[PDB]
Formats: structure tokens, C-alpha cells, sequence
């Protein structure tokens, strides 16, 4: 009886590849040839944040462009005034083995989580005026790795049980499950409209979710490896991937395929963190060699080295406006960087 | 999209011999390196033999030193594994195994219950009749 | 402009003055790491250490032995699949390893986890302790000699017992050729790779050990001095 | 040792007694500005000879010089105003200046000065590299920029010294430059004791809190020679307070002499204790490449502490020449001037934290371009 | 055995993403191409702001 | 002991000892010698 299905599924398989063939009539490498090539970019660090003591894994930029908070393995949640350096909030974790932070669109929660499977939310502005523990939330069974804010009283969490979740601030139970995933969830980032939302696991696979049904609509399996970092183009038509196998790809929703790869020959070591700028003409892939990578986004090439940093980078993160960049890395210490005239 | 499927088993007589084959795709065959794990009826899956990048380290399980030989050819992007000298103890579905991150040397989920690079496996069954 | 900006300056300070009051207290403290199968014995350590020293997730147990914290934490409720969250705990003084060697079953089993382990590039750093777990076990087992270990490590038959092997007032010299063996063979995946980076520290213990705590404690210290010669150059 | 101004005042008191001892009541034959003979009083024809007088230095009194003293009041004399014709060339007996020890007191110098050159040049290269990069702060790192600042200072005291009372007037600025060059040797040797005493602790006692010892030790190794000088000074202005320091006034040297010989013994042990300590963990780690690690080691970790000081440590002061003298100057001169060159050179240059900052600024530099 | 069901829901999952619309890559390519061109003055990272606007001096 | 604090010592004491000499020399010589 199951052969029966296995084949039946076999043949479903190559009807989408039939069909992804069908679309492909240039690679997008070919028609990018007369456009004006960007060029080598000069980044600096501006602004240098220290102060954690343990590794830091994970960051996230407020809508505002001001402030932006920090999660590091100590157990301490920081928020950092990247203009003038001061430490507005610093938050005691329940538990030190933290993964990942986000920052809510209005500025007023902060939410956390990690090995603990337990998604700590903290709310900023209180009546009262102090930093408590508003809302835990449980019934993961394995470690949290991503979580997102959609509004003040909606959560988005990624986690490694193969499987998300939309969870109800007030109510604080699962609203939708969505499953279909086969290995860990790495990372999840939201479209701009707040509509539909991708995540990578560890399966050389991403997954295009419905937050409205909590259905799979689009299935990308281009990469090689486990994909560690995943983020939308700011059009919100298509998302880039990172994975371990040192490359990096480009998907599109509507061509339900990939356009082109980036990767070169002195890159052995997978990508940790990516993400695109405002224009999304530069994409931003960190690499575990100890520094990070600026890749064009239409022609492929290299456009600078962001180097400085003595321990692999974790995260990364482009402000809404594109006026800086600030990366984190495992040696406790957050560079901002920024361009010059 | 990777993908594994491996070849060859059927029931053998004890004492005979057999030459399992897999066919990688989808990834660089030759910057990966394989393993090899057999999971017997009513037992969990257990390691069996493993190969380097280029060939140069090879390792066998105790239950299985000098009897099996495994090897690899980059050219045909296949996996050869030599099975002789079987016991009808060695029954069991055997699969081919993938590391998560090339250029590595430490190779961690093969054994686990779950994982996204191992191929469907071939049943290989060691009867006397 | 500035007298808005000073009670910001005064609350970064204060937040200094925090982080560094903490930084003495979490220095203080060891962070280890407990790792093993669902045969070996970890819930009888965790339990005999938590009692005469003071969807869940991992678990965390806290035990001062010679007034110095050390900290020590479970994989709990986590999946099989470990490649992906064991890089964090590549901070950790040392990772204690649970091996069970009186089922000769699932001993290769622990064999392939130690070797990887020891060869992951994030963990190769830090030292790993190996706790050999039910002794009297293994040691009555081998003396009825029901089972047998030859069957599953044919080197065994060639297998001699080292020169500097001290044994037990009074056992079996079959036991001493037993344990000795799987020392030998732990050993030998240990020195198989890593030029003096991080180092393997063999311990023979059973389920109602008291000394487990005293030996987790002479082994830190040992890595902590270690450590520090090696940022001396002087080994 | 009695200098020039003690010879003159000796000279006046003499002086004095002859002119009270002047108004006795023949022909005395009295002489004066000899500052030899007073001692005739009369009896022309004859004299007697006073054995090579006790009360000027540097004479052998053991001999004996003759003169005369006449009827009429004349002396023997061929050239006329030579008078009081003497002997005193037969007791004398000490002459033809020799030159050897000025020659090996330039020779030391020069070699100690040019040591000193170098070992100054590459602690300054070392402190700027250690200051430059922001990864290579550490309490090692700052305690070993502590010893090179050491180093330096006493480097450069030593070349100060080396001007202030040996080129070619008040005494303020010879006795501030040697106060200030024992300080400073004085607080060298306690860094260095200093260095092995936060080895030990940081390996054996610590376990724990190591960056909070770091204002102790230095306290220790500051204050206390700067407490032990002035002790110095204050004893020296108040017992004597004759001429200049330069020059040694008896057991006062020991105020400051025992205590820097005392950090030599502790230093030591702290070696012998460490050394122990390697050899341990080396025999426990697990062959005849544990010898030849065991001697690198070693041979790395002596120039850091006390040791080459126990070869002359105990030897008490001896005379300007001899063999015994000659070997142990030159030994010291030569090592304890080149430490600081070769400290410099292990802990820095070959450091690997600073190569590694060093060639990834260097590929920085390049990749910049 | 239980395997059936997860064949079963991979089936349905296979068959629901083949009934999807799908567009040629040409038309994919134009509009990134398009949208990176028309922001790129807007972009502080592309186009460096200068120092006088720019907060971080 | 510390063998630069005895070099001072030694040097001060050769260059008084030095003065001295010349000192007492000159003057025996003025005084005696020239009459030999
Ligand atoms: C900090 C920014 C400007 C990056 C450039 C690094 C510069 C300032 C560093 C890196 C390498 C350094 C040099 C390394 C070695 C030497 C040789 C010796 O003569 C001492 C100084 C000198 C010449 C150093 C001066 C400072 C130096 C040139
Ligand atoms: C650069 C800093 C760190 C140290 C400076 C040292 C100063 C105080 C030293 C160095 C060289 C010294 C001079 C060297 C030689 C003589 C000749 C002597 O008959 C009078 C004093 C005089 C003129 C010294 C005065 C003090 C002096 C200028
Ligand atoms: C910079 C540190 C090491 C020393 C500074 C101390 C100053 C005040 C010292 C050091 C060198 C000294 C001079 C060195 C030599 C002489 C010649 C001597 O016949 C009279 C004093 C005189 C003129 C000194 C005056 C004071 C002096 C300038
Ligand atoms: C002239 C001398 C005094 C200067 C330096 C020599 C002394 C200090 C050094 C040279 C060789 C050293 C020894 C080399 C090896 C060992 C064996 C070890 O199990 C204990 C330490 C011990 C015994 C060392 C003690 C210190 C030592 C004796
Ligand atoms: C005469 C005795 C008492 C003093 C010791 C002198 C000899 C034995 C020592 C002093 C200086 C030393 C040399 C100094 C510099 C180096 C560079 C280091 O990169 C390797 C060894 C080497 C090439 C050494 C060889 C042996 C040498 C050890
Ligand atoms: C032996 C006693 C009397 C004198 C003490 C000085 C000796 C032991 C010191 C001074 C110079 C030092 C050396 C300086 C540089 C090097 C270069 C290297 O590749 C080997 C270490 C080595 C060789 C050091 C070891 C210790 C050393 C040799
Ligand atoms: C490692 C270098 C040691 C030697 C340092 C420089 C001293 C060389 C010469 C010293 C002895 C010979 C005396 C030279 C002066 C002379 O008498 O002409
Ligand atoms: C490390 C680079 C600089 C090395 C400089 C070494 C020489 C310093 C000056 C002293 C020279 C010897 C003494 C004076 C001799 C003379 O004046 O003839
Ligand atoms: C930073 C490198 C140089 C450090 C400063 C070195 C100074 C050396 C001074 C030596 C003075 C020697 C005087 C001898 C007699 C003379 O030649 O006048
Ligand atoms: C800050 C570093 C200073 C390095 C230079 C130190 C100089 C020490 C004293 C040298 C004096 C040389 C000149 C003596 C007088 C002369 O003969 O003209
Ligand atoms: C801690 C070191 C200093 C403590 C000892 C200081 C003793 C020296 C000063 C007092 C004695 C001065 C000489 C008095 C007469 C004599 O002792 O003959
Ligand atoms: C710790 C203070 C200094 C050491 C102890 C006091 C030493 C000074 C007092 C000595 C005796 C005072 C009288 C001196 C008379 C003289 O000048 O001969
Ligand atoms: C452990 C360090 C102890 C330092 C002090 C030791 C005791 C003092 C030694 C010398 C005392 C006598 C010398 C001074 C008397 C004098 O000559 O006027
Ligand atoms: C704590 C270890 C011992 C510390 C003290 C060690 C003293 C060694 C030197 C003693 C004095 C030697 C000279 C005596 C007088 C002489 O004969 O000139
Ligand atoms: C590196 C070894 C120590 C330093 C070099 C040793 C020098 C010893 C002294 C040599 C000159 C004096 C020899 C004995 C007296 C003489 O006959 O002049
Ligand atoms: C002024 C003394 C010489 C300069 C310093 C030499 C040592 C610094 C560089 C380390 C070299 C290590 C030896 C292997 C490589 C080489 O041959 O350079
Ligand atoms: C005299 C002052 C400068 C001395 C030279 C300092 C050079 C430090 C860095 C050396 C080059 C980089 C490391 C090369 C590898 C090695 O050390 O073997």
C-alpha cells in the first residue's frame, strides 16, 4: 500500500519540475549585463557597542532606527541607543542559553527565547516604570530559534520541532500550527505587508506560510545544506537564503524558483545571518570567516568585505531606513557601520 | 533537490556475498562526505562504516572490521559499499547517510531517528532456506 | 539638550555599574555541559549531586563544591538531532560524558558520539570529561561471563592489560582487562585528533559514587590551569 | 674611604696643633706646610725620624724618612731654596697609577650602556604594540607592560646617572639622580618577584577573581621600594649626610641592599614551585618529547623571574680587583642589562595573540588599497 | 503501520503546490531589476548621504 | 649583592681615591721630590 503512495508522490515530483523548467527562459545574470555595475563599497564602523559578556547570537532594529536590542548567552537582553551609545534597558533573562530577541513595531514589547522552549516577552513601557516578564509562553518541545512581531498582540515563533506557530498575546495559546517542515526551523522573516511569511529548517528547503489560513503555498529546494538565515526582499516578491554549504540564493515567489546563486572559490564556510538593504540592490550575507560579505543583488559580484570582528558573526540587521548596518558576533561586540560621501 | 536511493539487496544465502550502490544528486558529491547505517528489525539505527572526502580515511565498525570494504568514485557520482562474508545477524535495511556541512570532519545526525539527507534504503535479508 | 541627556547618562551608568557587578558573579561561576544516552546513569548523578551539594526544556542543577560555584546543564526535552544547538555550548569549562559499559550494545553508539564530539570545530576548544558509569555492573556481568565482549570488539583477544593500570585493592584482573580495554579504546579516538587543544580525562565512577563531585572538581581545576599555561605558551 | 675635603681638614687640625704647640719656652729647625714634621725642637747636628706619620691616609707607617738640622741653621741643599732636606721617597712605596681598572670600569660601562640601549629600544617597540591594539588588553598584558614601563624607567635612570656625577656646585642633583636610579632598580626587581608571585597565585591560590588582585600587585611592587627609599634617604640625611650618596656610609647599605636580595629568593622558589608544576602536568598529559618541552619551557619562563641572580647573590662585597670580582661584574653587567631585550623579545614579538593582531592588521592595511 | 497517513498528507501537499500559477523568469527578472533602480537614490547605502545629513558623524 | 650599587660604590671610591692621590702626590713631589 505505501509503495502505491511513495509512487504516486514520485511522479507529483517531477510535474513540478516539468513546470519550474516551462518558466525558465534567462537566467537573471544574462538580462542584468547592461545595467551599471555598483562597485567597490567603503563601510566603517561608526559606532562600536560593548559591554555583554558572553557570545552574542542574536539582534533586531526597531521601526524607529534608534534604538535596538541585543541577546547575548549570559542571560542579559541590552537595549542600545545606536546614536549616543547609552543603555536605555537591560533585562535579566530567566534563563542565560538565549537564541534570539525581536522588537515589537511599536516599541513597546521585547520578546526573547532559546534552549529554555520558553518565548519570554517583556513589556518596555509600564505604568509603572520597570522592565517585568509580561507574558511566557510554552508548548514547544524543542528550542526556540526565530521569533517575529506581527502587532502588539500577535507573535510569529520558529522553532526547532519543525514546525511554527502564531501565538495570541492576550490568549497565549497556539492560534494556527504550522507544520510541514522536516528539520529544524532555523529563521523566519515577515513580508512587508504583514501578509505571508517564509522560514528556512534544516532540510535544504524553505516553505512559503499563510498566516490568515496556515497553509503551505510555495516550496523552494534549491540549496545543498541546512539554510541558517533567511529574509524577504523589501518588494516582498521574493527572499534570499543562507545555508552551510558557503552559498548564497535568491528565490521568487511568482517564478516559484531560484534566480541565480552567489558563491565563490575562497569561500569554504557557511553564511550565519543575511539580509537586504532599503533599495535592495545590496545584499548583506554574514559568513563565518570572521567577517561579512556585500553581494549585489542583480549582478552577482563582490561589493565589499566587512571585516573587524575576531569570532564568527551571528547576526545582522539593516535599519528601516538603510542609514547603518550593525552586525554582531560572537566576541560581545556590536559594530555599526555606515557609508561616507 | 538532494536526493538518495540506494540499490541492491534481496534475500542471499549466509556466507554470500552483495554490492550495495547509491547514486548521489542535487549536491558537490565529491566536498560531502558518506556514511553507511543499517537499522536491523526491532533495533535502532547504528553507524557501520564511513569514507573521507577524497578516500584517504576509511573506518569500520568492530562487528564489521575487515569484512565489509566501502569506497567511492567522484567520475560516476556513486557510492559502493562491499558486502561479503554475510551472517544471517546482519539482517537489516541499510542507508546511505549524508554530513550537513561539507568541508567538515565531524559528521553528527547520521544516527539520529529523523534526517533529510539519507536515501529511502534497500532491504537486505539473510535467510537460509 | 543636556538636561534631558543627563538622566540618560546617569541611567547608562547605572547600567554599567550593574553589568559590571554581575560580570564578577557570572565569572565566578563554571558552566559545564552533561551529555549522554537514555541508558547511561545521568539522572542518579544529577540526583546524588543535587542532594549532598545543594516542553520543559534543558534543565539546570547548581552544586558548590570548595566554596566555587559550578553551574551544569541537561538536554532535557530536546530532539535526537544535536548538531545545531551544541555550537553554544562551546563557552563551557567542560563537558561531562555518561558511558554505560556493561551492555557491550549501544558502547559503539557512545563510541561514534564521543568521536564526534571531540572532532566538531566549535568543540574542540573545550575539554571533555568521561565518566564511565555502572562499574559493579560491568564487573558482575563480565565475571558470569554470560556475554561476552569479544563478539562485538574482536580486538579484544589480542588485548593486553597496560603497565600502569592501577587496579582496586581486591577485583577480578578479568574486570581491570575489561575497563582498561574501554579506556583504551575512548583514549584512542581522543588522541586520534587535536594537537593538545582540549583534553580527555578518563574517570571510572558508579551510581552511588559520592566522589563524583570532588573528581568534577579536581578535573575543572586541572583545565582551568591548563588554560592558563597555554595562554602563558608555556605548554 | 676619606676624600680630599677630609685630607685638608686633617691637614688644618695639624696645622693648628703645630702653631699651639708652636710657643715652647740650638736651633729648632721648625717645619711647616709639610704637613709631615712637627717634631723637632732643637739639638743641631741630629734628628730623629718620625716613622711615616698615622694621620694622613694611603701610608704604608712602617718606614722611616731622615733629615738634617745644622749648627749655624742651614740645610743640605744644592739648588738653595730646597730646603729641609728629606727621605721621604723610602716610605712612600705606593706609585705608577695603574690603569686596568679604569679600563674595565669603561669597558663595563660601555657594554652595559649599549645593553641597556637596546633592552630600552625594544621594551618602547613592545609598550607601543601592546598599547595600540584594544584585543590585547588583559591583566597579563597589563602587568607585563607594568615590568616594560619598569624596564624603561630604569634604563633610562640608568643613563641619567651615567651624566649627572660621571661627566668632566651644590649636591641637590647628584643625590635626586641616585635616589632615584636605587628606586627605580628597586621597584624593577619587585615587578619582576611580582610577575611570578601573580604566575603562582593565578595558577595555585586564585581560581577565581584574578582581575581583582590587579591594584594589589601593583601597590606591592610600587609603593613599598618607594617606602624602603625613603627609609634610605631619611636615615642617610640624618645619621651622616656627608658628601653624596655615591659613596657608601657603612650598614646603612644594607636598608635597601637585604630587601631587593630578599625578593631574589622568593622569586626563585616561585620558579622552582612552577617549574615542578610543568613538569607534572606534562608526565600526567602523556615519551622523550616531554624532555625537550620540559626544557622550552623552561628556558622561556627563567628570564621572567629571579633567576641568574643566585649565581652571585650571596657573594659579599670584595675588593676593585680580583677574579672573583672581575667575572661576576661582567656577568651582571652583561645579563641584567640585556633582560629586558630578551624579556621583550619572548613576550612580545613572540607572543601569538600579537602576531596574530599584527598580520591581520597588516591584511587590513593591504586589503584597504 | 502509521507511515500511510504521512504518505498520504505528502500526496495532498504535492497536489495542492501543482495547482498554482506560475510566471516566466523574464518577467521576474524586470521587476527586481526595476524596483533596486527606482529606489537606489533613495538608498543611503547605495547613494552615500552626506555627512551634514547623516547621524552618524 | 645587587652588583649596582656596588659599582657605584667602587667607582666613587676609585675617583676620590684618584683625587686623593694627586693631591698628596703633587704636594710630596713639590715638597721632596724635586729636591732628588
Ligand atoms: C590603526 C590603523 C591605522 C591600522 C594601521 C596599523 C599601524 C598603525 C600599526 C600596525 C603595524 C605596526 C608596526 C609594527 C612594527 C613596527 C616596527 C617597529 O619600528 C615598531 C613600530 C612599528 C613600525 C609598528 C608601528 C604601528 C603599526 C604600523
Ligand atoms: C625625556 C624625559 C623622560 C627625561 C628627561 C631627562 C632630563 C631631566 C635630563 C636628561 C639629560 C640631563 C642633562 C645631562 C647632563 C647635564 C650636565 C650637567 O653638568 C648639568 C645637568 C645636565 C644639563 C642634565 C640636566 C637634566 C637632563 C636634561
Ligand atoms: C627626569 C628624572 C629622571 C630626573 C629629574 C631630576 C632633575 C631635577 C635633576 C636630574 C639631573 C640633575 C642635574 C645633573 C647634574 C648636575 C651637576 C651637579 O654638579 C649639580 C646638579 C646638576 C645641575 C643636576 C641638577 C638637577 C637635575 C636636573
Ligand atoms: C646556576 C643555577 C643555580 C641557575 C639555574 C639552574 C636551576 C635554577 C635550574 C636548572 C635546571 C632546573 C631543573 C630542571 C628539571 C627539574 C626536574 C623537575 O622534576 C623538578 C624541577 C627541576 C629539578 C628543575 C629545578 C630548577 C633547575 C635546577
Ligand atoms: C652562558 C650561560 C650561563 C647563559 C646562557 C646562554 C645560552 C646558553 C642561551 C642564551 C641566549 C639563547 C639564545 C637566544 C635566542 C634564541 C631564539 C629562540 O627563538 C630560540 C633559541 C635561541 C637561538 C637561544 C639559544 C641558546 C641561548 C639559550
Ligand atoms: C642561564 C642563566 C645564567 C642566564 C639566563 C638567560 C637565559 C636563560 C634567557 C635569556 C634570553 C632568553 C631567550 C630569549 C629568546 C629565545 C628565543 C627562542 O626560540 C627560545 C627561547 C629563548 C632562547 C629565550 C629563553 C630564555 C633565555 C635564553
Ligand atoms: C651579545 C653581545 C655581547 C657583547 C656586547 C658588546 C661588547 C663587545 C666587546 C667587549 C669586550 C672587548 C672590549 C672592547 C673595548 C676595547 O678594549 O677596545
Ligand atoms: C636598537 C637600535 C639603536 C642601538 C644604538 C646603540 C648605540 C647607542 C649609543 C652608544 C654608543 C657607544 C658609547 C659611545 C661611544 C662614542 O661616543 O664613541
Ligand atoms: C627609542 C630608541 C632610542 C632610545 C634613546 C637612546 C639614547 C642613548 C643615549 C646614549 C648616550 C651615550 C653617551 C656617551 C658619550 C657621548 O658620545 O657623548
Ligand atoms: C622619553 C624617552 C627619553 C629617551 C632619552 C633619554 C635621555 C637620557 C639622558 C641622555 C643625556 C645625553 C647628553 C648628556 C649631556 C652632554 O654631554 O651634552
Ligand atoms: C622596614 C625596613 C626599615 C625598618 C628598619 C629601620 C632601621 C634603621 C633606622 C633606625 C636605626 C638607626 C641607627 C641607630 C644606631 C645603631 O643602630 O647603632
Ligand atoms: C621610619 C622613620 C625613619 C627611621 C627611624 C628614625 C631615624 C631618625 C632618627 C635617628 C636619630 C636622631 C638623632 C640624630 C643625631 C645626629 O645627627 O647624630
Ligand atoms: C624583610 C625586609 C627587612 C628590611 C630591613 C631589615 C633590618 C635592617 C637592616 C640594617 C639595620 C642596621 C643598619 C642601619 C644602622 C646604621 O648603619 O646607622
Ligand atoms: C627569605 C630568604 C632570605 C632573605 C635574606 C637573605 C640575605 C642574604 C645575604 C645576607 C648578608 C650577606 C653579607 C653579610 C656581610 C658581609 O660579609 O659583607
Ligand atoms: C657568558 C658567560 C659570562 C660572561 C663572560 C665571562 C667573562 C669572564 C671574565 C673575563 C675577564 C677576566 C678573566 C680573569 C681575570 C684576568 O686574568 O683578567
Ligand atoms: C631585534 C631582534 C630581531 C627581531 C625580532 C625577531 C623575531 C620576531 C619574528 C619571529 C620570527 C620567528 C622565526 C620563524 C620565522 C622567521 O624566520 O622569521
Ligand atoms: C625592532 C622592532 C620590530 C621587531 C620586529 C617585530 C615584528 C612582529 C611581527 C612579525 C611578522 C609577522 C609574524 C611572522 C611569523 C613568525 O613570527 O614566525
Amino acid at each position: 500500500e505505501l509503495d502505491q503512495l511513495r509512487q504516486e508522490a514520485e511522479q507529483l515530483k517531477n510535474q513540478i519540475r516539468d513546470a519550474r523548467k516551462a518558466c525558465a527562459d534567462a537566467t537573471l545574470s544574462q538580462i542584468t549585463n547592461n545595467i551599471d555595475p555598483v562597485g567597490r563599497i567603503q563601510m566603517r564602523t561608526r559606532r562600536t557597542l560593548r559591554g555583554h559578556l558572553a557570545k552574542i547570537y542574536a539582534m533586531h532594529w526597531g521601526t524607529d532606527s534608534r534604538l535596538l536590542v541585543s541577546a547575548s548567552q549570559d542571560g542579559k537582553l541590552i537595549i542600545w541607543d545606536s546614536y549616543t551609545t547609552n543603555k536605555v534597558h537591560a533585562i535579566p533573562l530567566r534563563s542565560s542559553w538565549v537564541m534570539t530577541c525581536a522588537y515589537a513595531p511599536s516599541g513597546n514589547y521585547v520578546a526573547c527565547g532559546g534552549l529554555d522552549n520558553i518565548c519570554s516577552i517583556y513589556n518596555l513601557k509600564t505604568r509603572e516604570g520597570n522592565v517585568r516578564v509580561s507574558r511566557e509562553l510554552a508548548g514547544h518541545t524543542g528550542y526556540l530559534s526565530c521569533c517575529r512581531f506581527l502587532d502588539d498582540n500577535q507573535i510569529v515563533t520558529s522553532s526547532g520541532d519543525t514546525t511554527c506557530a502564531l501565538w495570541d498575546i492576550e490568549t497565549g495559546q497556539q492560534t494556527t500550527t504550522f507544520t510541514g517542515h522536516t528539520g529544524d526551523v532555523m529563521s523566519l522573516s515577515l513580508a512587508p505587508d504583514t501578509r505571508l511569511f517564509v522560514s528556512g529548517a534544516c532540510d535544504a528547503s524553505a516553505k512559503l506560510w499563510d498566516v490568515r489560513e496556515g497553509m503551505c503555498r510555495q516550496t523552494f529546494t534549491g540549496h545543498e545544506s541546512d539554510i541558517n538565515a533567511i529574509c524577504f526582499f523589501p518588494n516582498g516578491n521574493a527572499f534570499a537564503t543562507g545555508s552551510d554549504d558557503a552559498t548564497c540564493r535568491l528565490f521568487d515567489l511568482r517564478a516559484d524558483q531560484e534566480l541565480m546563486t552567489y558563491s565563490h572559490d575562497n569561500i569554504i564556510c557557511g553564511i550565519t545571518s543575511v539580509s537586504f538593504s532599503k533599495s535592495g540592490r545590496l545584499l548583506l550575507a554574514g559568513y563565518d570567516d570572521f567577517n561579512c560579505n556585500v553581494w549585489d543583488a542583480l549582478k552577482a559580484d563582490r561589493a565589499g568585505v566587512l571585516a573587524g570582528h575576531d569570532n564568527r558573526v551571528s547576526c545582522l540587521g539593516v535599519t528601516d531606513d538603510g542609514m547603518a548596518v550593525a552586525t554582531g558576533s560572537w566576541d560581545s561586540f556590536l559594530k555599526i557601520w555606515n557609508g561616507s560621501s | 533537490q538532494v536526493q538518495l536511493q540506494e540499490s541492491g539487496g534481496g534475500l542471499v544465502q549466509p556466507g554470500g556475498s552483495l554490492r550495495l550502490s547509491c547514486a548521489a544528486s542535487g549536491f558537490t558529491f565529491s566536498n560531502y562526505k558518506m556514511n553507511w547505517v543499517r537499522q536491523a528489525p526491532g533495533k535502532g539505527l547504528e553507524w557501520v562504516s564511513d569514507i573521507s572526502q577524497s578516500g584517504a580515511s576509511i573506518s569500520y565498525t568492530g562487528s564489521v572490521k575487515g569484512r565489509f570494504t566501502i569506497s567511492r568514485d567522484n567520475a560516476k557520482n556513486t557510492l559502493y559499499l562491499q558486502m561479503n562474508s554475510l551472517k544471517p545477524e546482519d539482517t537489516a535495511v541499510y542507508y546511505c547517510a549524508r554530513c550537513p556541512a561539507p568541508f567538515t570532519r565531524d559528521c553528527f545526525d547520521v544516527t539520529s531517528t529523523t534526517y533529510a539527507y539519507r536515501g529511502q534504503g534497500t532491504q537486505v535479508t539473510v535467510s537460509s532456506h | 539638550l543636556s538636561a534631558e541627556d543627563k538622566a540618560a547618562v546617569e541611567r547608562s551608568k547605572m547600567i554599567e555599574k550593574q553589568l559590571q557587578k554581575d560580570k564578577q558573579v557570572y565569572r565566578a561561576t563554571h558552566r559545564l555541559l552533561l551529555l549522554g544516552a537514555d541508558n547511561s546513569g545521568k539522572s542518579t548523578i544529577v540526583k546524588q549531586m543535587r542532594i549532598y551539594h545543594v516542553t520543559s526544556g534543558i534543565f539546570e542543577t547548581k552544586f558548590q563544591v570548595d566554596k566555587v560555584n559550578f553551574h551544569m546543564f541537561d538536554v532535557g526535552a530536546q530532539r535526537d538531532e544535536r548538531r545545531k544547538w551544541i555550537q553554544c555550548f562551546n563557552d563551557v569549562t567542560a563537558i561531562i560524558f555518561v558511558v554505560d559499559s556493561s551492555d557491550y550494545n549501544r558502547l559503539q553508539e557512545a563510541l561514534n558520539d564521543f568521536k564526534s564530539i571531540w572532532n566538531n570545530r566549535w568543540l574542540r576548544t573545550i575539554s571533555v570529561i568521561l565518566f564511565l558509569n555502572k562499574q559493579d555492573l560491568l564487573a558482575e556481568k563480565v565475571l558470569a561471563g554470560k556475554s561476552k565482549i569479544e563478539d562485538y570488539f574482536p580486538e579484544f583477544a589480542r588485548y593486553t592489560t597496560p603497565e600502569d593500570a592501577t587496579p582496586e585493592p581486591g577485583e577480578d584482573p578479568r574486570v581491570t582487562r575489561a575497563k582498561y580495554f574501554i579506556r583504551d579504546e575512548f583514549l584512542r579516538i581522543s588522541t586520534a585528533s587535536g594537537d593538545g587543544r582540549h583534553y580527555c580525562y578518563p574517570h571510572f565512577t558508579c551510581s552511588v559514587d559520592t566522589e563524583n563531585a570532588r573528581r568534577i572538581f579536581n578535573d575543572c581545576r586541572d583545565i582551568i590551569q591548563r588554560m592558563h599555561l597555554r595562554q602563558y605558551e608555556l605548554l | 674611604v676619606m676624600t680630599k675635603e677630609e685630607q685638608i681638614f686633617l691637614l688644618h687640625r695639624a696645622q693648628a696643633q703645630c702653631e699651639k704647640r708652636l710657643k715652647e719656652v740650638g736651633r729648632p729647625c721648625l717645619p711647616e706646610w709639610d704637613h709631615i714634621l712637627c717634631w723637632p725642637l732643637g739639638a743641631p747636628g741630629e734628628v730623629v725620624a718620625v716613622p711615616c706619620p698615622d694621620y694622613i691616609y694611603d701610608f704604608n707607617h712602617k718606614g722611616h724618612a731622615y733629615r738634617r738640622c745644622d749648627r749655624n741653621g742651614s740645610w743640605e741643599l744644592v739648588p738653595g731654596h730646597n730646603r729641609t732636606w728629606a727621605n721621604y721617597s723610602e716610605c712612600v712605596k705606593f706609585l705608577t697609577n695603574e690603569t686596568r681598572e679604569r679600563e674595565v670600569f669603561d669597558r663595563l660601562a660601555m657594554i652595559y650602556t649599549v645593553g641597556y640601549s637596546v633592552s630600552l629600544a625594544s621594551l618602547t617597540v613592545a609598550v607601543l604594540i601592546l598599547a595600540y591594539f584594544r584585543r590585547l588588553h588583559c591583566t597579563r598584558n597589563y602587568i607585563h607592560m607594568h615590568l616594560f614601563l619598569s624596564f624603561m624607567l630604569r634604563a633610562v635612570s640608568i643613563f641619567v646617572k651615567d651624566a649627572v656625577l660621571y661627566s668632566g656646585a651644590g649636591y641637590a642633583g647628584c643625590r635626586v639622580a641616585v635616589t632615584f636610579f636605587l628606586y627605580f632598580l628597586a621597584t624593577n626587581y619587585y615587578w619582576i618577584l611580582v610577575e611570578g608571585l601573580y604566575l603562582h597565585s593565578l595558577i595555585f591560590m586564585a581560581f577565581f577573581s584574578e582581575k581583582k588582585y590587579l591594584w594589589g600587585f601593583t601597590v606591592f611592587g610600587w609603593g613599598l621600594p618607594a617606602v624602603f627609599v625613603a627609609v634610605w634617604v631619611s636615615v642617610r640625611a640624618t645619621l651622616a649626610n656627608t658628601g653624596c650618596w655615591d659613596l657608601s656610609s657603612g650598614n646603612k647599605k644594607w636598608i635597601i641592599q637585604v630587601p631587593i636580595l630578599a625578593s631574589i629568593v622568593l622569586n626563585f622558589i616561585l620558579f622552582i614551585n612552577i617549574v615542578r608544576v610543568l613538569a607534572t602536568k606534562l608526565r600526567e598529559t602523556n615519551t622523550r618529547q616531554q624532555y625537550r618541552k620540559l626544557l622550552k619551557s623552561t628556558l622561556v619562563l627563567m628570564p621572567l623571574f629571579g633567576v641568574h641572580y643566585i649565581v652571585f647573590m650571596a657573594t659579599p662585597y670584595t675588593e676593585v680587583s680580583g677574579t672573583l670580582w672581575q667575572v661576576q661584574m661582567h656577568y651582571e653587567m652583561l645579563f641584567n642589562s640585556f633582560q629586558g631585550f630578551f624579556v621583550a623579545i619572548i613576550y612580545c614579538f613572540c607572543n601569538g595573540e600579537v602576531q596574530a593582531e599584527i598580520k591581520k592588521s597588516w591584511s587590513r592595511w593591504t586589503l584597504a588599497l | 503501520t502509521a507511515s500511510i497517513a504521512q504518505a498520504r498528507k505528502l500526496v495532498e501537499q504535492l497536489k495542492m503546490e501543482a495547482n498554482i500559477d506560475r510566471i516566466k523568469v523574464s518577467k521576474a527578472a524586470a521587476d527586481l531589476m526595476a524596483y533596486c533602480e527606482a529606489h537606489a537614490k533613495e538608498d543611503p547605502l547605495l547613494t552615500p548621504v552626506p555627512a551634514s545629513e547623516n547621524p552618524f558623524r | 649583592a645587587v652588583s649596582e650599587h656596588q659599582l657605584l660604590h667602587d667607582k666613587g671610591k676609585s675617583i676620590q681615591d684618584l683625587r686623593r692621590r694627586f693631591f698628596l702626590h703633587h704636594l710630596i713631589a713639590e715638597i721632596h721630590t724635586a729636591e732628588i
